[PDB]
RNA sequence: AGGAGUGGAGCCUGCGGCUUAAUUUGACUCAACACGGGAAACCUCACCCGGCCCGGACACGGACAGGAUUGACAGAUUGAU
RNA sequence: AGCGUGUGCCUACCCUACGCCGGCAGGCGCGGGUAACCCGUUGAACCCCAUUCGUGAUGGGGAUCGGGGAUUGCAAUUAUUC
């Protein structure tokens, strides 16, 4: 019920906004992530996922979509989604929050189980 | 007008011997020449393990060239310089040249 | 062998025999007519023909499908 | 009062993205609800805390028997 | 590179050693084996052969270099051509002991 | 295995010339050196002139990463063959 | 497709941009003066290229 | 006779054990344990989860210019134009 | 102070003085060196001199942890590094 607030801007002109200073905004390893040319001579993999991202289904559950690149910046323009993701063995589906911005894909995909000790 | 002439080899008897022979040839020519100066010679260091598996007592080995390097001044014109350097050639060093 | 995962196999060829009767056709005289356009790249051929789907082509060494 | 803004413990915040000098119950809460914020983001740093181990990503085989028994 | 090809290649006709000498426009080697009429091929094919093979490979101008053969003397005194005599004569099916004995009388026949 | 036409022709004839080629032991670099005037690959040569050894008309012998071989009377008869030369013309190989 | 499937992952830096020219390996290479070989593969061809023992 | 220490505290690294789709393996008193020049994010890689290419030369018997395969754009597909 | 190192076959990754911007790590032009030539008279550390501290887990010790800023790389999350 709170309006939350990232970063001191809200969801709408952080939404509509550019991506220019979008990158100002962000952090210092975000900057150099979007700073270092245009992404289609090895992000192709991203440019692909973020469209089909892009492509949106009518008022219901939003559709499922599969990664296996786990180095993925969070974006205004893909956020509130259904996405699942690779570990290595299996999906991790999960559910992208609003704050999910700033952040990597491969942070809220657990790859290790934690252990348990019994007689050595 | 001034030429230069660089001499550099491993062994150090042939090297020191044909810089004899330079400056014998230069004795007889009747002209102004300079005696050769030595640089300090560079070693070559490379340490490297003895055994191919992890297994042993930790044992080294120390490997080096001796890069003898000489040149000397001639003040002399080129032809003869050049006549020099075509003739007397042995594979135990090596030859430079070199004007500005 | 015969493992868990079953065998996909690849685009197998289908023989589509007597095509060469689909390149041209014979009028009542000695003169030639086509059904399939002509590529006008350079890359192309004079005489290399392109395909015939059911909206769009494709060409062959030029790779370039004309859409309206 | 002529103090640079890179001379700060706390600087772009989540909420605001001002420039604040925190106190000691300041300090507290700010990182009592960052590891509230992780815990309910369920990230791998918010788990590595709730389980009580290290976050920064370095070798506990040998080490850090002074946790528990 | 040279003497590990050249190891390589004369198996059959007793590769002794190899020397390089340094020239201007004329980078002349000189091969050494215990036998000169088997390494030239007939008519001297094999000698210019390998003339080409190390001018095309080691990216020298052509006619640079100019390979001559010369046999060694005292063939009995270079431990190449012994051990090489020996992996001949091992490699006929002939006995360790007959071969070894007759190897060391040859050397000592040499005058080491 | 689907080497061009133009390709075995021109290894063929760049043979004829001068009895030995050497290649890089590398399938990855693609680029031959001293065929710089054209796009020839490499992996399709070394199984090409591979072939020609298991045939029989080249010898083949390893070095530390190149290759070498030889052409034989066989060889140099069998390459007139698939040329369509007279036997007037002499490669350099048997030639002073 | 199967061209640039080949030719994904560059080669300008680690470990695989660079191997023996003798064995063709990829461990304990001697970058020092353009060697570009192991260091046993070295130590079999040391004495030929002029490395000697003094020290 | 001594000097510096280690073993005690924290940290780095290796091994054993436990756990794991996998936590790859050699080396267990001197004469293994910052050893394989082993400071592994990708290659390394030898381990696992997934899909492509042949990188099956050459002989024998079938197939063949009327055709033996590779090279893909529209929409579903993993992971990828 | 002394061993050394420094622009490469596949290759494209070298050493840096000088002049500005910035606390800082860092950024742009400016030039040399295929090397007793240029970095470089390699103004290194320890040590010396003068204040502050005063037996207190203390200005010793800096493990653990939060935020921000830079370079490398095609990519650093399981903090690459600073
Ligand atoms: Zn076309």
């Amino acid at each position: 019920f709170r309006k939350f607030t990232y970063r001191g801007v809200d969801l709408d002109q952080l939404l509509d906004m550019s991506y220019e200073q979008l990158m100002q905004l962000y952090s210092a390893r975000q900057r150099r992530r979007l700073s270092r040319g245009l992404r289609r001579k090895q992000h192709s993999l991203l440019k692909r996922l973020r469209k089909a991202k892009k492509e949106a289904p009518p008022m219901e559950k939003p559709e499922v979509v599969k990664t296996h690149l786990r180095d993925m910046i969070i974006l205004p323009e893909m956020v509130g989604s259904m996405v699942g993701v690779y570990n290595g063995k299996t999906f991790n589906q999960v559910e992208i929050k609003p704050e999910m911005i700033g952040h990597y894909l491969g942070e809220f995909s657990i790859t290790y189980k934690p252990v348990k000790h019994g007689r050595p | 007008h001034r030429i230069r002439i660089t001499l550099t080899s491993r062994n150090v008897k042939s090297l020191e011997k044909v810089c004899a022979d330079l400056i014998r040839g230069a004795k007889e020519k009747n002209l102004k020449v300079k005696g050769p100066v030595r640089m300090p010679t560079k070693t070559l260091r490379i340490t490297t393990r003895k055994t191919p598996c992890g297994e042993g007592s930790k044992t080294w080995d120390r490997f080096q060239m001796r890069i003898h390097k000489r040149l000397i001044d001639l003040h002399s014109p080129s032809e003869i310089v050049k006549q020099i350097t075509s003739i007397s050639i042995e594979p135990g060093v090596e030859v430079e040249v070199t004007i500005a | 062998k015969s493992y868990t995962t079953p065998k996909k196999n690849k685009h197998k060829r289908k023989k589509v025999k007597l095509a060469v009767l689909k390149y041209y056709k014979v009028d009542e005289n000695g003169k030639i007519s086509r059904l399939r356009r002509e590529c006008p790249s350079d890359e192309c051929g004079a005489g290399v023909f392109m395909a015939s789907h059911f909206d769009r082509h494709y060409c062959g060494k030029c790779c370039l499908t004309y859409c309206f | 009062y002529k103090i640079p803004d890179w001379f700060l413990n706390r600087q772009k915040d989540v909420k605001d993205g001002k420039y604040s000098q925190v106190l000691a119950n300041g300090l507290d809460n700010k990182l009592r609800e960052d590891l509230e914020r992780l815990k309910k983001i369920r990230a791998h740093r918010g788990l590595r805390h709730f389980w009580g181990l290290r976050v920064r990503g370095q070798h506990t085989k040998t080490t850090g028997r002074r946790g528990r028994t | 590179e040279l003497n590990e090809f050249l190891t390589r290649e004369l198996a059959e006709d007793g590769y002794s050693g190899v020397e390089v000498r340094v020239t201007p426009t004329r980078t002349e080697i000189i091969i050494l084996a215990t036998r000169t009429q088997n390494v030239l091929g007939e008519k001297g094919r094999r000698i210019r052969e390998l003339t080409a093979v190390v001018q095309k490979r080691f990216g020298f101008p052509e006619g640079s270099v100019e390979l001559y053969a010369e046999k060694v003397a005292t063939r009995g005194l270079c431990a190449i051509a012994q051990a090489e005599s020996l992996r001949y004569k091992l490699l006929g099916g002939l006995a360790v002991r007959r071969a070894c004995y007759g190897v060391l009388r040859f050397i000592m026949e040499s005058g080491a | 295995m689907l080497m061009p036409k133009k390709n075995r022709i021109a290894i063929y004839e760049l043979l004829f010339k001068e009895g030995v080629m050497v290649a890089k032991k590398d399938v990855h670099m693609p680029k031959h050196p001293e065929l710089a005037d054209k796009n020839v690959p490499n992996l399709h040569v070394m199984k090409a002139m591979q072939s020609l050894k298991s045939r029989g008309y080249v010898k083949e012998q390893f070095a530390w990463r190149h290759f070498y071989w030889y052409l034989t009377n066989e060889g140099i008869q069998y390459l007139r063959d698939y040329l369509h030369l007279p036997p007037e013309i002499v490669p350099a190989t048997l030639r002073r | 497709g199967h061209q640039q499937l080949y030719w994904s992952h560059p080669r300008k830096f680690g470990q695989g941009s660079r191997s023996c020219r003798v064995c063709s390996n990829r461990h304990g290479l001697i970058r020092k003066y353009g060697l570009n070989m192991c260091r046993q593969c070295f130590r079999q061809y040391a004495k030929d290229i002029g490395f000697i023992k003094l020290d």
